[PDB]
RNA sequence: UUUCUGUCUCGAACCU
């Protein structure tokens, strides 16, 4: 029950909640730190190479 | 404003209400660890062979505090200790990682059985923020 | 063994695509797209792996097809291409 | 998360301060007040993660 | 015959017996003709925390045993008569890092703050004023010695 | 000025291998002042 | 031109 049915994870974060009239229904605002450290692992293509190099 | 949050005047803040000061204190001690063998507080060094942190270190003056009035942040360390291994290795406390401010005050003393027992005390103004609970 | 297959023909599921085929379809061509698949689709400058794989999906020109397993270890056979993604 | 409809799939809006800000109209599903409530981000890591949380 | 084994604290056992039989003589020395009537204690050393004693009635072993420490009186227990000649047989057993620095093209000019690493042509620095990281271009922030005074630029 | 008294409220300058018991008085907190070091804060 | 630390275990208090 605590380590398989549930368990950790990494590539996640918690915070406190507040309300904000001028975002979309389906948006929500994620601190620019948090944002700093999750990451999502994007895989060099023809298509996105130009603004991945620019990232890195 | 909604679901019993608030709306708060920045103005307000910065000229005054509601900020704070955080006092957070750090402990070591000489812990006796080996008889006739007992860690020094200094500043380790590269040098010798030790298990340093990748934090920073010119914080620390020769006397292995930070020399108060000193600043630190993140894993900047706040005690230089170095413990003997049978050259030496690092046991200095790093700062909490999510915390960071000036150093108010440091004490050195002597604990019940002689070893050199250290208390550094740690500043911060705390200001009002969104997330802050009211 | 074969004789658990079921023929194009006698096929009883659904060829109305369901919201989770075509999630995983949009995945699936999505890692393709991403790690240099041909890109079966004229591309006006699109470059989101995503928007790619719902383009073919809206031109049914994903070369996928589906296994929809019945339960008792039988499968119907059924292509994206035949597949009315209506929703 | 009592109900089935209290983890949804939500678009990123980098925005620079310390706190998740989430619509108002969402609040219900999730039984949300920013009272001092948390709540919880977690990132896919691939195109077939985020393809099932954008369409699912 | 009739003996019985009581249990006992491990590893003292000898200690147990020596302090036994020196009660014992001590009684029959302030005693006269009605002596206890102990036959003989022993232990065992391999089958350790037990003793064995023999003795008619249990009321003896527990007038002998008062106030003697690490017997667990309430724990005895009869040995077979079978049992005893198997018990009894023989055989058992960059310069810019690290240093003290002024902003000069930016929001936050005229502020100390301490180099913490260098990317390579940004060097991030925490701000002697605010809980803040920030990075900015090494070329453009005057440098100061240990304590303050002359503002030295980047030649060093 | 390494270190000051914590009720004698006096310099000490004392090195290491040394007791760190204050010399004037029989009191050893031995607290220390700020470092000579320039420190900078705004008004914010 | 020398880098992937690090913990458990019994509780206590508090937040939603
Ligand atoms: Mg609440
Ligand atoms: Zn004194």
């Amino acid at each position: 029950r605590g380590n398989l049915m549930g368990k950790r994870v990494d590539f996640s974060a918690r915070t406190v909640i507040s309300g904000d009239p001028n975002l979309e229904l389906d948006q929500v605002g994620v601190p620019k730190s948090i944002a700093k450290t999750l990451t999502y692992p994007e895989v060099v293509t023809p298509y996105n190479i130009d603004r991945l190099t620019q990232l890195v | 404003n909604q679901e019993d949050s608030m709306i708060m005047n920045q103005s307000s803040i910065d000229r005054g209400l509601f900020r704070s000061l955080f006092f957070r204190s750090y402990m070591d001690q000489e812990k006796k660890y080996g008889m006739s063998i007992t860690e020094t507080f200094e500043k380790p060094q590269r040098t010798n062979t030790l298990r340093m942190k990748h934090g920073t270190y010119d914080k620390l003056d020769d006397d292995g505090l930070i020399a108060p009035g000193v600043r630190v942040s993140g894993e900047d360390v706040i005690i230089g200790k170095t413990t003997p291994i049978s050259s030496k290795r690092d046991a200095s406390t790093p700062l909490r990682s999510t915390e960071n401010g000036i150093v108010d005050q440091v004490l050195v003393t002597t604990n019940q059985d002689g070893l050199k027992f250290v208390k550094v005390r740690v500043r911060t103004t705390k200001i009002p923020q969104i997330g802050d609970k009211f | 063994l074969k004789e658990k297959a079921i023929p194009k023909d006698q096929r009883a599921t659904t060829p109305y695509m369901t919201k989770y085929e075509r999630a995983r379809i949009l995945g699936t061509r999505a890692l393709q797209i991403s790690m240099n698949a041909p890109v079966f689709v004229d591309l006006e400058g699109e470059t989101d792996p995503l928007r790619i794989a719902m383009k073919e999906l809206a031109e049914k020109k994903i070369p996928l097809v589906i296994r929809r397993y019945l339960p008792d270890g039988s499968f119907e056979d059924w292509s994206v291409e035949e597949l009315i993604v209506d929703l | 998360s009592l109900h089935k409809m209290s983890m949804m799939a939500h678009r990123v809006k980098v925005i620079p301060y310390s706190t998740f800000r989430l619509n108002l109209s969402v609040t219900s599903p999730y039984n949300a007040d920013f009272d001092g409530d948390e709540m919880n981000l977690h990132v896919p890591q691939s195109e077939e993660t985020r393809a099932e949380l954008s369409q699912l | 015959a009739t003996i019985w084994g009581v249990r006992c604290r491990p590893g003292k056992e000898k200690e147990l017996i020596r302090k036994l039989l020196k009660k014992k003589f001590n009684l029959d020395r302030a005693m006269g003709k009605k002596k206890l009537k102990i036959l003989s204690i022993f232990q065992r050393d391999n089958y350790t925390g037990r003793i064995y004693i023999e003795a008619p009635k249990q009321s003896v072993i527990e007038k002998f045993c008062n106030g003697v420490p690490d017997i667990y009186i309430s724990q005895k227990l009869l040995i077979p008569v079978q049992e005893l000649p198997l018990l009894l047989k023989p055989n058992l057993e960059e310069v810019a890092l690290g240093k003290t620095v002024r902003i000069r093209s930016a929001g936050y000019k005229g502020q100390l703050g301490i180099v913490k690493d260098v990317n390579g042509d940004k060097a991030t620095v925490e701000l002697h004023s605010k809980n803040k990281h920030i990075t900015i271009d090494k070329h453009k922030l005057t440098y100061y010695n240990r304590e303050g005074g002359e503002g030295i630029t980047y030649d060093e | 000025l390494k270190y000051i008294c914590a009720e004698c409220s006096s310099k000490l300058s004392l090195s290491r291998t040394d007791a760190v018991r204050c010399k004037d008085c029989g009191h050893r907190i031995l607290l220390k002042a700020r470092t000579k070091r320039l420190v900078q804060f705004e008004a914010r």
